[PDB]
């Protein structure tokens, strides 16, 4: 259950245009990181490749929280 | 004689005679100037008589006759096929539409000449360049080859 | 003087009213040109309905679509004037149904009514930019694969903005902004004197 | 994608620019998506920037196998807009060279069809006859093909003094030349196979996809715009449309050989009954003044200067005029403002519709079948690409 | 004498540089004519190769931009007329093999000195002479040593004549990169000192070309001896393997005494048709790249060097096997950089 | 009036006839006979350099500028040959020659642009620009195809005798 | 005002599609570089895609956005199926063109009209 957060944290910092040590689970891609709308899209996609599950077009819109992403991936 | 220079020239000539007697063309047949070439292949003005084969694929083709407008979409292809031919290769542009741009020079979809996409050796003029004129142009390619002196430059290099 | 046969001018006029009554909706300005040619004009929404009535009506069978074109009157708010020319094999007659479409207000597609239009509608999108809803596969038919801009629009430069040449450095064909060596000489031809309309 | 392959544009098959992407499960074609525009050149936009008489040469290039018949369509169209009609001799000429041109197209279509099939001797046999015809063009227009002879107000110059006689000797014999091709292909035990029952098109479907040509006539629909809506003096002649049944590549072929035959019947008449007269309208307003007149009369120079420099000045209007070009219905929708240069000139190409049908014709067919069907549509990429 | 530069900057525009370029047919040359033609400069290309070979250069030049003149090095008159109407002369005349009736000193020193003398007579504004990098009169390879003699002489025939001195060049159709990659035919790839202690700094051909061209159109370069070098140095080991890496062909770096190897070069040198390796080559290959101490070239002349790994994929792709041609450089491992 | 191109008992005679057609390839042999027949006909080809395909007087061929018999070039730079050229090929700029007469300083026909329509032949009032008979002017370089006044005037002088004969034959028609 | 809708009644319903295309394009880049053997980076290509999508970031009207992706989707379908070749793709990555400066000194020095 945390293992998901372990993978999700690894994916966010690897792209390197985000989380320069400011990575936080409560941190929101759009709300505080400032990462672009599109960049988020890239992120969700990224998570999909490591998880091995492709999340839908819409639910990407609701999760801007790495912790919430782990919430959904566990489901 | 034996001084090599002479020997070389004679040899070159033979080489030139072989390429110049048997030129196997390929006709992209863009547009209409293709119809005026099919006429050359046809009985009044037999191309074969001269050693030009009626048809040939790119691998076995000595000369490419670009007949017709080389439009911007076909421009990448022309090149490909020019690039897919042997080491001794030649291009005879046919038609005002391919020498320059022709009636369609100012258009947005027509390359203004094929010599912007493939190096061109003989330019045959005329909107439907007369078949005799192409034949004249193919014959001038034959005089161009005759003059080429590849081995003598090797020897003198 | 052309050999006009008034017999026609009348019969086609009469059909023009016939259609105008049959489809009071979607049909305006129905007129028979002085060339013995009818040109029903329909609201863009009447594309499907007016065609279908002409393709499948016993008293007006217009089975084949001769052409679908779009003149572009830049002045006109609705820039394009989609014109559909149709032929009646049974009645030996022809009719023109023309609608108006602006750049970003798409017209319905008639591929259903006539499958001939599958290609011409792609041709109108490529050249003029009108879009056709419910089209099976809209995609450039005439322009280059990467072409940007709709060419037959009156606001598009003839020579265009890009031309192609082979570059050795990159060993591949490469666009460059158009540089012409003799610009199109734009002869002004209109005469300042009109012709008293007959 | 069933080893999807793209038919070659350079390929000897095709008219030089057909990139036919075809997904093929082994040797069976699942779907054909023809690509076009390899020969788009701008013919429709270029015309808007040119005067009516300087746009006439574009029409010869639209489908140049049928060099003149195409001009007649623009001619007719410009004449309608001006409400002028050509003089009687010019009309017969246009029908004379209109038909000669049909033969030229059919010799192209039937013999080029065979070359792709693999029969090569019919092409050489009939290209010699073609050659002889070109010479008519040259001795009438000056150019072997791309003449510019049929202008918007009649023909440009009367026939040379002696052409009619030669368009007779040729016609008197050409038949045997068609007969020969026949003894080689009409009943070949093998032509039939590769052609029969290939690309059958229903009658209802042919009208629906706008085929409008031999392709319709081959399916048994009776429509020849030359009999249904007579243009020029094709009304005064008598010919039989060659309708077909069991429409398929072989049947339509037979139809094209039969119109070659019927056109000789129309040519004969035109030679037998061509009237003494002028070959261009007498309205210096539309037709350029004779050179003796422009060099001796002021009104003629003024009319020569204005016509060549500025133009006809067609009255504002729009018309769709369709003839029966050898391929099928060739029509010009020429919208025109009062200006001397046109506003729009959509060329309806019998061929844009025919290619589209390739998909609905070549279904569950082998690679060789696709080659046969492109032939039975007489696709000249100039008219399709325009 | 000049041509005001009008135009937007592309083909069919004018830049006002009429330039004789005697050795244009060359690998470097091809590129020099490319930019000069792109810019719109008037380019006179003297040629002694057959017309069929010179055809590739025709298309990059615009109509009337490129003029080709028949020229013989031994015949002084040919050089005379070539520079008659040029205002810029660029000399790229060199051949790594010593051909039977053109020896190394003649191509590297005698032919340039005469060419430079001609343009001083003609009144050409500037002459650019190209000599190999690290070239000293007492160096190991004759080619280099001679080239060094040459740069001196031409100074006296033509004072204030720019002398760009490029390192071995990296580019498609180059030797530096293709040569090593072509060692595939050889089962084993000999490498003196097992490819060590001969750190080398390649430079992309274009960078060199652009640099050269920029010289033609800049007053800052007079008597300057620029050195186009590169964006990263390399011990010959990584270079060799890297190459084999992109080529996706095995690597067996085998030590072989340069002594014995100079002999292998002699063997190929013996061959009549363009020896593939040269005694003079061999030395050059194991001749260590000199640290930049001469006038800065790239960047200094306006072009930022381009790393080897970036375009290597294009140069070595043909060397590659049936498979692995879709292999791309970033999934591949870039070799380490040794500045030493 | 229409016609059915292909619109259509079993008797031993009939069948045996049909079976023989399939079994011994009778119609195939018919086709071979036709080609053997021509093999015996005289070939229609012409020795191209030695014998030339016939072209009558109106053949447009290659552009030339004529001169008056006196020697004054016919063109008076009205420039409508430029106006009616469909391809924009002819470029003309003029200025009054010292004589005071009107002549063209530069007359450039771009032959690669030209589509040999022959309207220029038509348009000229003095008939200075004519479509000359020669069709063989293929050139090694693109620049040679661009033609200035001196090449066309030189072309005119070389072919004037035949051009005059050709115009002589066809002027009544025009 | 008062304009009929092409695809999305409102921008928030259209951005959706813009993104979906963004997803599709994102995944496509890698495959193209390999199939067309291009000289570019997977990341580089993905960078260009970003550039393009952003170029037209300013559009506020829903109808314009819908047709932009209509065009965008056909673009990738030709990009895929390898209808566009290497030459039509690499063109996006403009090369062989001297980027024209925008500094006034640069425009004043070369080019009569800025
Ligand atoms: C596309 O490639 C081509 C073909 O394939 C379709 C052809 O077959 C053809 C048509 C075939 C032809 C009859 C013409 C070409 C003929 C030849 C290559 C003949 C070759 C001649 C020889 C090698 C003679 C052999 C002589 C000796 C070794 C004698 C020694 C004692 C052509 C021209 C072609 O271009
Ligand atoms: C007591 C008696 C005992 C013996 C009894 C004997 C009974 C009589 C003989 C019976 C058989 C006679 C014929 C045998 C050979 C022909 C066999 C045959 O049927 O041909 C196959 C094919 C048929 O044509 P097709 O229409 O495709 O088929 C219809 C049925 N599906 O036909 C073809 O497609 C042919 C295609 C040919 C293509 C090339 C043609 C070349 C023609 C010129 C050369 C002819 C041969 C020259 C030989 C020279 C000497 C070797
Ligand atoms: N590529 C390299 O290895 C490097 C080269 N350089 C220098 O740059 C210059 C260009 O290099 P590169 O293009 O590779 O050299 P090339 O081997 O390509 O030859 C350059 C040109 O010199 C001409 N040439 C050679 N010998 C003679 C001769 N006897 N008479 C007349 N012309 C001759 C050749 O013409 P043709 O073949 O038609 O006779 C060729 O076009 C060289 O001179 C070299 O010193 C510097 C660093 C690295
Ligand atoms: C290397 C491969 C080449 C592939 C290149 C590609 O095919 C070409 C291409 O991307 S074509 C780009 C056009 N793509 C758009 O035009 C979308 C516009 N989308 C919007 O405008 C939105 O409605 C919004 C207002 C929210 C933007 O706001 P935001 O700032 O992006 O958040
Ligand atoms: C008109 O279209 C064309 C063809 O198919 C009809 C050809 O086969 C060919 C090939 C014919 C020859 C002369 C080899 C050409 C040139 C062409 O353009
Ligand atoms: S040149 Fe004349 S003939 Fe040859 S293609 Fe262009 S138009 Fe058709
Ligand atoms: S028309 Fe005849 S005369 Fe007038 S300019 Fe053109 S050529 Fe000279």
């Amino acid at each position: 259950l945390d293992g998901i957060k372990d993978r999700v944290l690894y994916v966010l910092k690897l792209y390197d245009k985000i989380d320069p040590e400011k990575l936080s689970v409560n941190s929101h891609f759009m709300k505080d990181l400032g990462l672009d709308s599109l960049d988020q899209v890239e992120i969700i996609m990224a998570m999909e490749d490591e998880f091995g599950f492709e999340i839908p077009d819409i639910d990407a819109e609701k999760l801007m929280c790495p912790q919430e992403i782990v919430d959904y991936i566990a489901d | 004689r034996s001084r090599a220079e002479y020997v070389v020239t004679k040899l070159d000539d033979l080489i030139n005679w072989a390429r110049r007697s048997s030129l196997w063309p390929m006709t992209f047949g863009l547009a209409c100037c293709a119809v005026e070439m099919m006429h050359m292949a046809a009985p009044r003005y037999d191309m074969d008589r001269f050693g030009v084969v009626f048809r040939a694929s790119p691998r076995q083709a000595d000369v490419m006759i670009v007949a017709g407008t080389l439009t911007n979409k076909m421009a990448p292809a022309l090149r490909k096929v020019y690039d897919q031919m042997p080491e001794p290769r030649y291009v005879v542009s046919m038609g005002s539409c391919a020498n320059g741009g022709g009636y369609y020079h100012y258009s947005y979809s027509v390359v203004r000449g094929c010599d912007r996409i493939v190096p061109v050796d003989i330019y045959v003029p005329g909107c439907p360049p007369t078949a005799e004129a192409l034949l004249y142009g193919i014959l001038q390619l034959q005089r161009k080859i005759k003059r080429e002196q590849k081995l003598k430059i090797w020897y003198r290099r | 003087v052309r050999p006009r046969s008034d017999v026609t001018h009348k019969q086609l006029s009469a059909f023009g009213e016939y259609v105008a009554e049959i489809l009071p909706k979607y049909v305006q300005q129905v007129q028979v040109s002085c060339l013995d040619e009818l040109e029903i004009c329909i609201h863009p929404d009447g594309v499907i309905p007016t065609l279908t009535f002409l393709r499948d009506h016993t008293n007006a069978q217009f089975k084949s679509l001769a052409d679908l074109t779009a003149v572009d009157v830049p002045t006109r708010q609705n820039r394009f004037e989609i014109v559909y020319n149709l032929l009646s094999l049974r009645f030996n007659s022809r009719i023109r149904v023309k609608t108006y479409a602006d750049e970003l207000t798409p017209i319905d597609s008639i591929v259903s009514v006539h499958i001939a239009a599958n290609w011409y509608e792609r041709e109108v999108w490529d050249m003029f930019g009108v879009f056709f809803f419910n089209h099976p596969d809209l995609r450039r038919i005439l322009t280059d694969y990467g072409f940007e801009g709709h060419p037959f629009r009156k606001d598009f430069p003839l020579t265009g903005y890009v031309e192609l040449r082979y570059d050795d450095e990159v060993k591949r064909v490469v666009a460059e902004p158009v540089e012409l060596a003799q610009e199109f000489r734009k002869f002004d031809l209109n005469s300042p004197w009109e012709a008293f309309p007959a | 994608t069933n080893m999807t392959l793209n038919f070659g544009p350079q390929h000897p098959a095709a008219h030089g620019v057909l990139r036919l992407v075809l997904e093929l499960s082994g040797e069976m074609v699942r779907k054909c998506d023809p690509h076009i525009g390899l020969l788009h050149r701008g013919t429709e936009k270029l015309i808007e920037y040119k005067t009516y008489l300087q746009a006439l040469p574009y029409f010869d290039r639209l489908d140049y196998v049928s060099m003149m018949c195409n001009e007649q369509a623009y001619s007719i169209a410009v004449e309608k807009l001006l409400n002028i009609q050509p003089p009687p001799r010019a009309q017969w000429i246009r029908v004379l060279f209109g038909e000669i041109t049909r033969i030229l197209n059919h010799i192209m279509a039937v013999t080029t069809h065979a070359l792709d099939i693999g029969a090569m001797t019919p092409f050489f046999w009939m290209f010699e006859e073609r050659e002889k015809m070109f010479e008519f063009y040259e001795r009438v227009s000056g150019a072997r093909m791309h003449a510019a002879y049929i202008r918007p107000g009649g023909v440009h110059q009367d026939l040379p003094l002696g052409l009619l006689d030669d368009i007779y000797e040729f016609s008197k014999n050409f038949s045997l030349r068609i007969d020969e091709v026949e003894e080689m292909l009409t009943n070949n035990r093998i032509w039939r196979n590769r052609t029969v029952d290939i690309g059958v098109v229903t009658a209802e479907d042919a009208l629906n996809y706008g085929f409008s040509g031999v392709m319709l006539r081959g399916s048994g629909i009776q429509w020849d715009l030359r009999k249904t809506q007579p243009y020029d003096v094709y009304d005064q002649v008598e010919f039989d449309v060659p309708i077909g049944s069991r429409g398929d590549c072989y049947d339509r072929y037979l139809c094209r050989v039969e119109e070659m035959r019927q056109s000789l019947r129309i040519i004969e008449q035109c030679l037998n009954k061509m009237p003494p007269g002028e070959i261009k309208v007498d309205d210096a307003k539309v037709s350029p003044p004779k050179r003796a007149e422009m060099k001796t009369s002021m009104e003629s120079l003024i009319h020569h200067f204005k016509l060549y420099t500025e133009g006809y000045q067609v009255p504002p209007g729009a018309t769709y005029t369709a003839i029966e070009a050898p391929k099928g219905e060739f029509g010009v929708y020429l919208v025109s403002d009062g200006s001397s240069r046109p506003y729009r000139c959509k060329i309806k190409a019998p061929g844009f519709a025919h290619l589209a049908g390739l998909d609905k014709m070549s279904k569950g067919h082998m690679l060789a079948d696709v080659v046969a069907i492109i032939g039975t549509q007489d696709i000249v990429f100039g008219e399709i690409d325009r | 004498h000049a041509v005001i530069p009008h135009g937007k900057g592309g083909r069919s525009s004018v830049s006002g540089v009429v330039a004789t370029v005697f050795g244009a047919t060359g690998f470097l040359g091809r590129y020099v004519v490319n930019h000069l033609g792109r810019m719109g400069s008037q380019v006179i290309i003297p040629y002694r190769c057959d017309v069929y070979d010179i055809m590739h250069l025709r298309l990059m030049g615009d109509l009337g931009q490129l003029t080709f003149l028949e020229w013989d090095a031994r015949d002084k008159d040919s050089i005379r007329k070539a520079v008659q109407h040029s205002n810029v002369v660029i000399n790229l005349i060199g051949r790594e093999w010593e051909t039977r009736n053109f020896d190394f000193e003649d191509v590297f020193v005698n032919i340039p000195r005469a060419i430079a003398q001609a343009s001083k007579e003609a009144g050409v504004e500037r002459f650019i002479h190209v000599s190999h990098l690290n070239a000293s009169m007492k160096s190991s390879s004759k080619s280099l040593r001679s080239k060094a003699v040459g740069e001196k002489e031409v100074r006296s025939v033509f004072p204030e004549a720019i002398i760009i001195r490029p390192s071995d060049i990296f580019g498609r159709e180059d030797r530096f990169l293709n040569h090593f990659a072509n060692y595939r035919w050889f089962l084993a790839v000999p490498l003196v000192s097992l490819g060590f202690k001969t750190v080398k700094q390649p430079v992309y051909v274009a960078d060199v070309s652009k640099g050269i061209v920029n010289a033609t159109k800049d007053p800052d370069a007079v008597g300057k001896t620029f050195a186009f070098t590169g964006p990263n140095r390399y011990l010959l080991f990584h270079l060799v393997k890297y190459i084999f890496g992109m080529t996706h062909r095995t690597f067996i770096p085998y030590p072989l005494p340069l002594f014995v190897y100079s002999w292998i070069g002699k063997l190929f040198g013996l061959s009549p048709f363009e020896p593939w390796t040269t005694k003079d080559k061999v030395e050059r290959i194991h001749i260590s790249d000199v640290m930049p101490t001469d006038l800065p070239g790239l960047e200094d002349l306006g072009v930022q060097p381009t790393p080897l790994e970036l375009k290597s994929i294009e140069v070595l792709r043909r060397h590659r096997t049936y498979r692995w041609l879709s292999s791309e450089i970033e999934e591949t491992k870039p070799a380490k950089t040794v500045n030493y | 009036t229409y016609k059915y191109v292909n619109k259509k008992e079993v008797d031993m005679k009939s069948a045996t006839d049909n079976a023989a057609r399939i079994l011994m390839w009778t119609e195939l042999i018919r086709g071979l006979g036709m080609t053997l027949s021509y093999l015996f006909r005289e070939p229609a080809t012409i020795n191209y350099p030695f014998e030339k395909g016939p072209l009558s007087p109106r053949f447009r061929g290659e552009h030339a500028l004529r001169r008056y018999p006196s020697g004054e070039e016919r063109c008076i730079a009205c420039k409508l040959c430029e106006a009616i050229c469909p391809a924009q090929a002819i470029t003309i700029e003029a200025e009054p020659r010292a004589d005071g007469s009107r002549r063209t300083t530069r007359y450039d026909i771009d032959m690669t642009k030209c589509i040999y329509c022959g309207f220029c032949q038509e348009a000229c009032p003095v008939d200075a620009i004519v479509e000359g008979p020669n069709f063989e002017f293929s050139t090694e370089t693109h620049e040679e195809l661009l033609y200035n006044k001196e090449k066309l005037l030189n072309n005119g002088d070389k072919w004037e005798a035949e051009i005059a004969a050709n115009i002589q034959a066809d002027y009544l028609y025009r | 005002t008062s304009v009929k809708p092409i695809f999305s009644r409102d921008l928030n319903e259209a951005k959706r599609r813009v993104r979906e295309l963004y997803r599709a394009w994102y995944r496509e880049v890698p495959n193209t570089v390999h199939l067309m053997q291009l000289d570019i980076t997977v990341k580089q290509g993905r960078d260009k895609v970003r550039e393009m999508f952003m170029k037209n970031a300013h559009v506020t009207d829903p109808r314009v956005v819908d047709l932009l992706v209509i065009k965008g989707k056909m673009e990738l379908q030709e990009t895929i199926k390898v209808w566009k070749q290497r030459t039509h793709v690499m063109r996006f990555f403009h090369e062989t063109e001297t980027p024209r400066p925008k500094d006034f000194l640069s425009k004043f020095y070369m080019g009569h009209d800025p």
